[PDB]
């Protein structure tokens, strides 16, 4: 499909946990 | 020279893994897991 979202269950698995602790508020993608 | 400084900490020295002994009613702790009870082997399947 490349319309819209598929209609299903998928989970999310975790990739990987990163100690930094810097406060965030905003994002950009590039 | 050194200077050590302190925020996740993240270096510090290592641990030492003791020996593993099951079926007794022993007092365990697997990385901060603590309890008593009788450890045996298991077929269960845990995710990766």
């Amino acid at each position: 499909l490349v319309r819209d979202l598929p209609q299903g269950f998928s989970a999310l698995e975790p990739l990987v946990d990163l100690p930094i602790g810097i406060n965030i508020t905003r994002f950009q993608t590039l | 020279v050194l200077s050590f400084e302190l925020a996740p900490a993240t270096v510090c020295g290592p641990k030492k893994s003791t020996n593993l002994v099951k079926n007794k009613c022993v007092n365990f702790n697997f990385n901060g897991l603590t309890g008593t009870g009788v450890l045996t082997e298991s077929n269960k399947k845990f995710l990766p």
